[PDB]
């Protein structure tokens, strides 16, 4: 069919760096019908460039597009932390019904290491009434995204009974936040005393531990 | 001051129908061409079709059949009629305007917030809201952290708010995650200064429209 190939699928760059995204379509798009959109998490796409190179109003001069036919490039001159987003290309093909978008390029920011602030939360009494216990461990405002969170119940290393969740990159400081939730049945929760959360991350010399004794 | 607002989104059973509406405020619109673009969760943008100033409509080859666009200028509203929905049609549907002066060209300048449509055979489920209370030693340290755990709901979305909007700084509402139950769950946390505790009240406001579930939980340390 049309085949709209956008690369890279994702990329990390330091603020101030130049980012280059290319979009290659098999059928040469119709007379210059190529556009670029920016989409930040949760928000809708935003038109940055159309006609392959015209910037819409209010778009920073650090954005610019070039190319023609089957090969185009979107270039971000000086990457800012606010540019974190997924970029998409759009193409027309004298069929209208063939309008297609590329797969997108997730552009993330590379900043210096920042250690996480760790907190732990025991399950509430209201939830204990329902027959289930959820223990929550919060890793706040850190970078890089990679982090290892391990649950230890009375030292017994848990495995297969917790889920993690990561926030999108912060557009101001470029950091992340992660939550790890240990979920047990009430009987199993009351079967132990010490619930601990152990975090390993590039910003910490030694892994940090957060815990609480059930009851007291 | 100029925005497009979509509506009609929600839970639909497979094979059911649904009509989304796009209403503009701040401009006429009867003179602009409107497009509907969709995006499955975590996936990319997919064009569905367009309707010109004149009723004329064009559809993506795969949509011409179960999708129909129409407009009512006396109301300044565009409509998307979805028929025989498939689980695959679960997505955020967007309303977007073609740059005035173009047609057929994939240049869309004005978008709507987008409204999520979930095609599923499952019934809606309301969430439980438990507080995540800061530690008793939350005094001193480097500010305290507290939050809300919104557990077991379906489908998305769920919006969480702190102190009816007053508190926005240091707020992190995590992306929802599926549980072995097939239900979503998430938590919204917020870091505040130790001294604020006890003197300042903290309440998270959870709203899950699909189940008409609204809850205000006051998080308190013990």
């Amino acid at each position: 069919d049309i085949q709209m190939t956008q690369s890279p699928s994702s990329v990390s760059a330091s603020v101030g760096d130049r980012v280059t995204i290319t979009c290659q379509s098999s059928p040469s798009v119709w007379s210059n019908f190529l556009s670029w959109y920016q989409q930040k998490p949760g928000k809708a796409p935003k038109l940055l460039i159309y006609e392959a190179s015209k910037l819409t109003s209010g778009v920073p001069s650090r954005f610019s597009g070039s190319g023609s036919g089957t090969d185009f490039t979107l270039t971000i001159s000086s990457l800012q932390p606010e540019d974190f987003a997924t970029y998409y290309c759009g193409g027309g093909y004298s069929s209208i019904s063939d309008t297609t978008f590329g797969g997108g390029t997730k552009v993330e920011i590379k900043r210096t290491v920042a250690a996480p602030s760790v907190f732990i939360f025991p399950p509430s009494d209201e939830q204990l009434k329902s027959g289930t216990a959820s223990v929550v461990c919060l890793l706040n405002n850190f970078y890089p995204r990679e982090a290892k969170v391990q649950w230890k119940v009375d030292n017994a290393l848990q495995s297969g009974n917790s889920q993690e969740s990561v926030t999108e990159q912060d557009s101001k400081d470029s950091t992340y936040s992660l939550s790890s939730t240990l979920t047990l049945s009430k009987a199993d929760y009351e079967k132990h005393k010490v619930y601990a959360c152990e975090v390993t991350h590039q910003g910490l010399s030694s892994p940090v531990t957060k815990s609480f004794n059930r009851g007291e | 001051e100029v925005q497009l607002l979509e509506s009609g989104g929600g839970l639909v059973q497979p094979g059911g129908s649904l009509r989304l509406s796009c209403a503009v405020s701040g401009i006429d619109l009867s003179n602009y061409a409107i497009n509907w673009v969709r995006q499955a969760p975590g996936k990319g943008l997919e064009w569905i079709g367009i309707i010109w100033a004149s009723g004329t409509t064009f559809y993506a080859t795969w949509a011409k059949g179960r999708f129909t666009i129409s407009r009512d200028n006396s109301k300044n509203t565009v409509y998307l009629q979805m028929n025989s929905l498939r689980a695959e049609d679960t997505a955020v549907y967007y309303c977007a305007r073609t740059v005035p002066g173009y047609s057929t060209a994939p240049y869309f300048d004005l978008w709507g917030q987008g409204t999520l449509v979930t095609v599923s055979s499952a019934s809606t489920k309301g969430p439980s809201v438990f507080p995540l209370a800061p530690s008793s030693k939350s005094t001193s340290g480097g500010t305290a952290a507290l939050g809300c755990l919104v557990k077991d709901y379906f489908p998305e979305p769920v919006t969480v708010s702190w102190n009816s909007g007053a508190l926005t700084s240091g707020v992190h509402t995590f992306p929802a995650v599926l549980q072995s139950s097939g239900l979503y769950s998430l938590s919204s946390v917020v870091t505040v200064p130790s001294s604020s505790l006890g003197t300042q009240t903290y309440i998270c406001n959870v709203n899950h429209k699909p189940s008409n579930t609204k809850v205000d939980k006051k998080v308190e340390p013990k």
